[PDB]
């Protein structure tokens, strides 16, 4: 399944995911410097932060209390579609998703 | 300049992190990553967790896909060792004869595991005797986590405890010895040591503290260890032995070159060593902590990410960022441990919740200042505590313990009355 990271300055970088891998692990491992995942993807730091488009805001395992609690600390602006890219396990039913990289 | 050469010695988290961060902050000159490791740069935390449990792929360990280096024009020179630094000539010499020219040099040498003194000779060379610092170490150990086989872990640090818990789950018989009077003696208050010891004894670990190994017993073959011998005369039979008694910073390169050294490569506020053109970052760097006003050397992922970013900034002319609360984490059994700050020197602790459950926070204070917070299964209070320390908020001590008052509110109240 493909993922599209509308990164910094407006540009965008599309990628390949082995499916079952979080968007965070994929992003940082391919050089998408815009988004870092310091904690390791356990939902403990909130540096995974990304705006998911309404196009997919649904059928994306609704963020639980852990994440909501984390999200709150996101240095960037907190939006209703803000999520921890690390808590988004890419699956077939999610091909062509578009995540927004907040401003560092 | 866009004609300036930057050489990074060491390809661990710290080194590859200043390389990619450097390229992300605008650097346009050449970037050389030289490391003696031959494997693709990978994460370390998994080596005593999910990867050791054999529940994670070798590929998921990659810091960056092996092709991201060429894409960012970062020359990765593996299997190569840097033997010396010619400061005046401004170059580093490799073992394969070559000399690399540099305009800017970054020492990200990390550390090597402290050898166990009586592990000399055939002991250290046994396959069932291992330190846990490399990918090889982890795979070698993982294959020996045989149910019903006996394991003796020497060392009370976090890695040691994470190894014991992994081995327990693998159905091994495990014993953990530490010379200290309790595990994590230096970094935690007695009650947190008590909590860890109960947790592991309850899981089935035989924890003998105040113990000191005085030798080993080997197979008549001399190929494997069969028992650990303690100063108290006991003979602990063992099929496998893992030692984790600390780390020695790899500062040889710097010392030999005249750069100030003291249990780490000493660096100033701009990460620079005694030589303006040479900086150090990560496990190997000793620096003066702004937040704690003391020379310290942190061995953690956040500290390496933080220092590498600071370096990227400085070399790109950006204004460096304020020292962030240092933090670290450990996973033992199904318990999430997260520690922010440095507890050394605390005058008292304040417990939020009950030490009787695997759900509480321990605040370490010095006067009315919060130095650190140990949390057990409390990711949210943990994450919020970072701002208390990072932003030096004057949080009210008499509320930390009152769980009826949300920590967000206690922080928000302080964040509004800095005066
Ligand atoms: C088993 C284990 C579990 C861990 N778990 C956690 C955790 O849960 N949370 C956490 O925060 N931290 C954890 N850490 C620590 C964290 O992973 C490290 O602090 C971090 O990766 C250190 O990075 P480093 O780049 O400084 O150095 P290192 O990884 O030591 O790398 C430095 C590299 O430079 C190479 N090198 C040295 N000298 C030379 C030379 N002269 N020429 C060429 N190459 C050279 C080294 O051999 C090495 O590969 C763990 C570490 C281990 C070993
Ligand atoms: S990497 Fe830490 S919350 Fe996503």
């Amino acid at each position: 399944s493909k993922v599209v990271y509308v990164s910094h300055d407006g540009t965008r970088r599309e990628l390949d995911v082995a499916d079952g891998v979080s968007l965070m692990q994929a992003a940082v491992s391919n050089g998408i410097y815009d988004i870092v995942g310091d904690c390791g993807g356990s939902a403990s730091c909130a540096t995974c932060h990304v705006y998911v488009n309404e196009a997919f805001t649904d059928k994306v395992p609704a963020a639980n209390e852990r994440e909501i609690g984390m999200l709150e600390s996101v240095t960037a602006e907190l939006k209703p579609n803000s999520r921890l890219s690390c808590q988004i396990i890419m699956t077939p039913e999610l091909d062509g998703i578009v995540v927004d990289v907040p401003d560092r | 300049n866009a004609n300036d050469n930057v050489v990074i010695v060491g390809t661990g988290l710290a080194g590859v992190e200043v390389a990619f961060g450097l390229r992300a902050s605008g650097w346009e000159g050449n970037i050389r990553l030289v490391g003696d490791a031959t494997v693709i740069p990978h994460h370390l935390p998994p080596l005593s967790k999910a990867y050791l449990a054999g529940k994670a792929t070798a590929e998921s360990l990659y810091l960056r896909t092996p092709d991201a280096y060429a894409a960012q024009n970062i020359q990765l020179l593996g299997g190569t060792q840097v033997t010396a630094i010619n400061r005046d000539r401004q170059q580093v010499i490799l073992s394969d004869g070559r000399a690399l020219d540099y305009d800017r040099l970054v020492l990200a040498t990390g550390g090597r595991p402290r050898p166990l003194p009586v592990a000399s000779g055939a002991v250290g060379k046994a396959n069932n005797f291992r330190y846990l610092r490399t990918l090889e170490d982890a795979e070698c150990i993982r294959r020996q986590l045989i149910a019903d086989n006996r394991l003796v872990v020497i060392g009370g640090g976090y890695i040691g405890l994470e190894v014991a818990a992994t081995a327990i789950k693998a159905n091994m018989h495990v014993t953990l010895l530490d010379t200290a009077a309790r595990v994590l003696e230096r970094v935690t208050a007695p009650p947190v040591s008590a909590f860890y010891e109960h947790l592991h004894r309850e899981a089935g670990v035989d924890i003998r503290t105040g113990t000191q190994v005085c030798g080993f017993e080997m197979s008549t073959d001399q190929q494997k260890v069969t028992a650990v011998l303690c100063e108290d005369g006991t003979r602990l039979p063992a099929d496998l032995v893992i030692a984790g008694i600390g780390l020695i910073p790899n500062c040889e390169l710097a010392s030999a070159a005249g750069l100030q050294v003291d249990n780490g490569i000493v660096i100033n506020e701009h990460m620079q060593t005694s030589d303006p053109l040479i900086m150090a970052v990560g496990d190997c760097a000793r620096f003066h902590s702004q937040l704690y006003d003391r020379w310290v050397r942190i061995e953690s992922v956040p500290n390496a990410l933080e220092q590498a970013r600071k370096i990227a900034a400085i070399l790109c002319g950006k204004v460096p960022r304020d020292e962030a609360a240092p933090w670290f984490w450990s996973d033992q059994y199904e318990i999430g441990l997260k520690m922010v700050g440095l507890s050394e020197g605390y005058d008292r602790i304040i417990v939020r919740g009950s030490l009787a459950q695997p759900d509480f926070s321990v605040f370490y204070l010095q006067g009315d200042r919060v130095l650190a917070v140990d949390t057990v299964n409390r990711p949210v209070e943990f994450n919020q505590s970072k701002q208390i320390i990072t932003d030096r908020l004057p949080v009210e001590p008499n509320l930390l313990g009152d769980e009826s008052v949300p920590l967000k509110e206690i922080i928000a109240a302080a964040k509004a009355e800095l005066s």
